[PDB]
C-alpha cells in the first residue's frame, strides 16, 4: 500500500502549537489512510516526504514499525499513535526527534521497548498510555531505566528523584467501540442497546456505528 | 428469405409421433442484506 | 475469503460483483443463485458462461426457463435439437420466434436425417399379386409444411413427397392451378413430372376417388 505518490499528495500547513503565536513549525498528516509496513516500497515513498518537516501525523494506520526516517533532521515531532507496533527500535527514530507518540499500540513486553536505548538522547517527551505493556508492573521506573534524561511518560512530569533514581541499578478497530462503551451513561447504554435490537437497515447500521464512535 | 411467416407459428397426433420417435432420439437483493444486517448485529452485540 | 466477496457484492457494478463471486466459487447450489440473482438485475452472456462453466438435462433446462424471458442461447437449443439425433428440436424452433428468416434453416439438416429414418423403416408378378390381395377388403411433415410456406425452391419439396398424405395433400392444393368453374386442383408444367406423381399417389392413398 505504501505508495510513492500519496506522500506527495499528503495535506501540510504550518501550526503555532509549539510556539503559541507565530505559525513556524510544519505538520505533514498522513493520518486515518491505512498504511502498512512494506520492507521494499515504504524507504523509498518517504523519501518523498517533503522538507523540512516539523510535525509527522502518521497516526491511526497499520504500521507495524517505526518507518525508518532514520536520517532525517528536520522532524521533532512524531506521531505513531493507534498503529500496530510491536516494539521500538530507537535507531529508527529521526536524528534530532524530541517528542514521540506510541499511544494505544501493540506493545506487551520490556523486551518490545529494549531496543529504546538507541534513541536520540535530545529525546525528551513519550507517551504510551493505552499500550498493554503500560499496566505490567512498576513499567515507569523500568523504561526510565532505559531512557534517563527524559523529561515526560504518558503525560507524568518525571520529577528529580525518579531519574536519580534510575543510576541505582548498575549498584481491533473495536477498541474505540469499546472505548466509548466503558465511558456512557448507563441509560444511554440501555438506549444504543435498544436500537441495536430495534435495528433494520444496514444504513441504520451505519449511523449506529457513528453513535458507537462518537 | 420470404419472411411471410410474420404474426405466426407453427401448428396433436404428432405429440404421439414425437413420443414414440424416442427411440429415433437413441438409434442414431433484500433476501440477503437482511441476513448481513443480522450478521452484523451478532458481531456487534457481543460489545 | 468469501466474507470478503459478500461484502463487496453489498457496495453493488453487475460486472465487477459477477468477477468477484467467481472469484469466490473459484475457492455451486449458493453460486448458481447469485448469478441467477445477477443476471435477473441485468443477462444471456451470463447463462452462456454457466453452460460453459457446465462443460446435462438440467442445463437444457435452465435453457428453456430462460429462454421464456428472453441469440446465442438459440444456437445452444438448436445444437440440443442436434443432440435430440427429440421433441426438444421442436420446442427450440418454438423459441427461435426472436437475418429474421435464418430460423428454419438450421432445422432441414436434421429434418433430412429424420426422412433417412422414418420412411427406411417403413418383382412384377408380385406387384401384381400383393395388389390384387388387398382387393378383398406426423411431426416431420409439420416441419416440411411450416417450412415450405417460404421455402424458395422444389428440391425441398422432394423431400417432403417422401412422408402424411392429408398435409401433403393440403400444400401440393396451392402449387396446382384451379380449374375455371369446378376449381379442381389441375396439373402444372411449372411443376416437374414426378411431384405431379407424387401428388396423384397422394389421392390414390387417401382414396379421393373422384378427385384421383
Amino acid at each position: 500500500k505504501f505508495t510513492p505518490s500519496i506522500v506527495i499528495d499528503a495535506p501540510q500547513y504550518y501550526v503555532d502549537h509549539f510556539n503559541g503565536k507565530y505559525n513556524v513549525d510544519k505538520c505533514v498528516i498522513l493520518r486515518d489512510l491505512q498504511l502498512e509496513t512494506d520492507s521494499e516500497s515504504m524507504p523509498s515513498s518517504l523519501k518523498h516526504l517533503t522538507k523540512p518537516t516539523h510535525i509527522l501525523d502518521l497516526t491511526n494506520n497499520d504500521l507495524i514499525m517505526i518507518p525508518d526516517l532514520s536520517r532525517r533532521d528536520d522532524i521533532h515531532t512524531l506521531l505513531l499513535g493507534r498503529n500496530n507496533i510491536v516494539e521500538v527500535d530507537g535507531r529508527l527514530l529521526p536524528m534530532n526527534v524530541q517528542n514521540l507518540t506510541l499511544s494505544n499500540n501493540s506493545i506487551r513486553r520490556f523486551e518490545d521497548l529494549q531496543r529504546l536505548r538507541r534513541a536520540p538522547r535530545t529525546l525528551k517527551n513519550l507517551t504510551l498510555i493505552g499500550n498493554q505493556v503500560c499496566h505490567l508492573a512498576n513499567y515507569r521506573e523500568h523504561v526510565l531505566r532505559l531512557v534517563p534524561h527524559l523529561e515526560t511518560l504518558d503525560f507524568q512530569n518525571v520529577t528529580a528523584e525518579e531519574r536519580k533514581s534510575a543510576m541505582s541499578f548498575p549498584r481491533k478497530t473495536m477498541e474505540i467501540m469499546n472505548l466509548v462503551v466503558s465511558k456512557m451513561t448507563v441509560e444511554r447504554r440501555n438506549e444504543l442497546k435498544k436500537q441495536l435490537a430495534e435495528a433494520t437497515s444496514l444504513e441504520e447500521i451505519a449511523r449506529l456505528e457513528k453513535l458507537l464512535s462518537g | 428469405x420470404x419472411x411471410x411467416x410474420x404474426x405466426x407459428x407453427x401448428x396433436a397426433l404428432t405429440e404421439f409421433e414425437a413420443n414414440w420417435t424416442s427411440i429415433l432420439k437413441a438409434h442414431y437483493l433484500a433476501d440477503m442484506e437482511h441476513w448481513l444486517v443480522q450478521r452484523r448485529k451478532k458481531k456487534l452485540m457481543d460489545e | 475469503e468469501d466474507v470478503a466477496f459478500e461484502y463487496e457484492i453489498q457496495k453493488t457494478q453487475n460486472i465487477l460483483t459477477w468477477k468477484r463471486y467467481i472469484e469466490y466459487w473459484k475457492e455451486d447450489k449458493q453460486i448458481r443463485w447469485l448469478y441467477e440473482r445477477f443476471c435477473s438485475q441485468f443477462t444471456s452472456i451470463w447463462e452462456d458462461y454457466i453452460r460453459w462453466e457446465s462443460t446435462t438435462s438440467r442445463i437444457f433446462w435452465l435453457f428453456q426457463r430462460c429462454l421464456k424471458s428472453c441469440d446465442c442461447d438459440r444456437i445452444c437449443l438448436s445444437y440440443l435439437e442436434l443432440a435430440i439425433e427429440l421433441a426438444m428440436i421442436r420446442h427450440a424452433l418454438a423459441s427461435s420466434l426472436m437475418r429474421e428468416m435464418h430460423r428454419k434453416v438450421w432445422d432441414p439438416v436434421i429434418k433430412f436425417v429424420e426422412e433417412k429414418v422414418l420412411p427406411l423403416t417403413q418383382t412384377d408378378e408380385a406387384e401384381l399379386i400383393n395388389v390384387l390381395l388387398v382387393k378383398g377388403f406426423i411431426w416431420s411433415s409439420h416441419i416440411l409444411e411450416r417450412y415450405l410456406k417460404v421455402a424458395p425452391q422444389q428440391k425441398r419439396n422432394e423431400s417432403l413427397a417422401t412422408l402424411d398424405n392429408i398435409t401433403i395433400k393440403s400444400v401440393y392444393e396451392k402449387y396446382l392451378p384451379q380449374d375455371e368453374n369446378s376449381g379442381k386442383y389441375l396439373p402444372s408444367s411449372e411443376l416437374p413430372f414426378e411431384l405431379n406423381f407424387n401428388y396423384l399417389a397422394s389421392l390414390e392413398k387417401l382414396g379421393l376417388d373422384n378427385q384421383y
